[PDB]
């Protein structure tokens, strides 16, 4: 939501940084908690019972004088929104070597064509073999949708224009596919209503002509009320053991998914905030949580740099100190953030300013544009990419310069732009190696110097930026929060 | 918008780094003033050699006198 974490991240800020903190402090504090949560279409009874839960669970009256009160009254109401959020039932997760049939149901204009790709997508990019099918027959145009969808995530689709029964469309497909051993298959299925009682029915058919091993149930963040209705009534017939929320941008904010969660005590696996298929975010009950509290998560952030598994460490470092760096380990680099994944999320798990900094109207086609850099790039040969300084050679003969606007667009400016980018890169990494042993490998100075250590910060904090450096917490909360990358 | 992505990729790149090659590192410890202390302590230590060194009776073993 990146609002309402913010709303109640201010809340706690409150309650702390009181020369006093007595009966009277709590309830002011809690007051914020309440307008934040109201303002999250949560119901007011069930404001009225996280406030009574939390009261209950921090008893200031005979609280051992002595211990940390601010500590275990923040934590009193970070296990509040938890619990609020969690189910208690565990999810469903696909086994490797089996064929597992996920079937989607959901309103008309839920997004489950596009929920489709972006599963798919994700289980793609995770190393599954998965495939798509298309059960709709009433949307106008679904299966064409699809199909480019599908084509532009390079996934296989099956379908049909003229069959008019889903039943047996989605049947054949799932037995096609299941011929050729796919792992994965999900089933779109057009948009029901509770109210129309002949699509009710054909859910029950498609439903038991498919026997899909875990129902997802699509639900956008901006309907209202009328959410717990529909989505009990689509449980009493069907086994929903997940659900999707999608459309995390609208202003409703999903309000109503606390207490869907409470009726049919199962989790959301994941959140989609863009209609883009490459928006696709996990919905990780503790980090969700931690993330709203100013407590980012450090697991989930190692866990990608792991999933990113730099192959050597030795050469890069030996390297490194002697001040070398080439192209190639530049395009090395940048490949390497385009497949770290979404930039938002990287400095959203961080504990550092905030989540709601990096926007979506300018830093998407930002990340497009930065695309453009591997392609100017590509036009460079190998004695370029391994020359151990771009600017010295690029500086003699401009006729490489031509040659490079061949193969990429104008690229009379831009070429100048990355050398001028390299050379700064290449000024910083040889200071990085003069900070002489700050890397591993080699003799054994496992722990490292603080004169050493303030002298890298010194170098550090003089070249990134202004206005960031100041709200990071200074040269004490930059090294603080590279400890805590470290330790975590 | 250009100074913010360049921000961004600072910040990546650092955490990278570390979490792919740096070592243990100090949290802050009011980072030593060794890097001038070592010439104020060359000064110090020239103070130190410059002690001051008693006075003493010079030996000399004479001969006898005369008669
Ligand atoms: N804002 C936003 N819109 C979304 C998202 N996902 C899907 N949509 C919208 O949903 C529409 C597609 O819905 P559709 O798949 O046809 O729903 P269906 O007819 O029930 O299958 C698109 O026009 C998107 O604009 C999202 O994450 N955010």
């Amino acid at each position: 939501l990146a609002d309402l974490g913010r709303k109640i991240t201010s809340a706690l800020r409150s309650l702390s940084n009181a020369t006093i903190i007595n009966e009277e402090v709590l309830n002011a504090m809690l007051k914020e908690v309440c307008t934040a949560l109201l303002e999250a279409d949560v119901n007011i009874k069930l404001v009225k019972q996280l406030r009574e839960n939390v009261k209950s669970a921090i008893d200031l009256e005979e609280m051992a004088s002595g211990l940390n009160k601010r500590k275990m009254i923040q934590h009193a109401v970070f296990k509040e929104l938890v619990k609020l959020v969690d189910p208690g039932v565990k999810a469903w997760t696909p086994t490797k070597g089996k064929q597992n049939v996920i079937m989607f149901v959901g309103l008309q204009g839920s997004g489950k064509t596009t929920t489709c790709s972006k599963l798919a997508y994700y289980y793609q990019r995770k190393g599954w073999k998965t495939c798509l099918i298309c059960a709709d027959t009433f949307r106008a145009g679904a299966f064409d949708q699809l199909k480019q969808n599908a084509t532009k995530a390079r996934i296989p689709f099956y379908g049909s224009y003229t069959e008019m029964d889903p039943v047996i469309i989605a049947s054949e497909g799932v037995e096609k596919f299941k011929n050729e051993n796919f792992e994965i298959i999900i089933v779109d299925t057009s948009g029901r209503h509770k109210q129309e009682d002949s699509l009710f029915e054909e859910m029950l058919q498609v439903a038991n002509a498919i026997q899909p091993d875990n129902i997802v149930y699509v639900m956008d963040a901006s309907i209202g009320q009328a959410c717990e209705a529909q989505a009990k009534a689509f449980k009493d017939k069907v086994d929903v053991a997940s659900v999707i929320v999608t459309k995390l941008d609208g202003h409703a904010k999903g309000g109503g998914a606390l207490s869907a969660v409470a009726a049919t005590k199962s989790p959301i696996i994941f959140i989609g905030t863009g209609e883009h298929i490459d928006d696709f975010e996990p919905f990780k009950t503790q980090p969700f949580i931690s993330k709203l509290l100013g407590m980012g998560d450090i697991e989930g952030l190692i866990d990608k740099v792991n999933e990113l598994k730099l192959d050597d460490n030795e050469a890069l470092i030996e390297k490194l100190k002697h001040g070398q760096f080439t192209l190639r380990d530049m395009y090395e680099q940048f490949q390497n953030i385009m497949k770290m994944g979404p930039f938002s999320q990287i400095l959203g798990m961080i504990p550092g300013f905030g989540t709601d900094f990096m926007s979506k109207g300018n830093e998407q086609e930002s990340m497009a544009r930065l695309k453009k850099l591997m392609t100017i790039m590509d036009s460079m040969n190998d004695q370029e990419l391994d020359s151990t300084d771009g600017a010295k050679v690029f500086s003699k003969q401009p006729g490489r310069i031509q040659r490079v606007a061949r193969g990429s667009g104008v690229s009379t400016r831009d070429v100048q732009e990355l050398l001028t980018q390299y050379t700064k890169f290449a000024q910083m990494v040889k200071k990085m190696g003069g900070i002489k042993g700050l890397f591993k490998g080699g003799d054994m100075s496992k722990n490292v110097s603080q004169s050493q250590m303030a002298k890298l910060n010194q170098q550090m904090a003089k070249m990134m930026d202004p206005r960031v450096l100041h709200h990071m917490g200074g040269m004490a909360g930059l090294q603080s929060m590279m400890r805590q990358f470290q330790q975590g | 918008l250009d100074k913010l992505i360049r921000v961004g990729i600072i910040l990546v790149l650092l955490i990278w780094g570390t979490v792919l090659l740096l070592k243990s590192i100090p949290h802050h410890s009011n980072t030593p003033d060794y890097q001038e202390p070592n010439s104020n302590y060359t000064n110090d230590g020239k103070l130190k050699v410059s002690f001051s060194v008693v006075r003493n009776n010079t030996f000399h073993p004479k001969y006898h006198e005369l008669h």
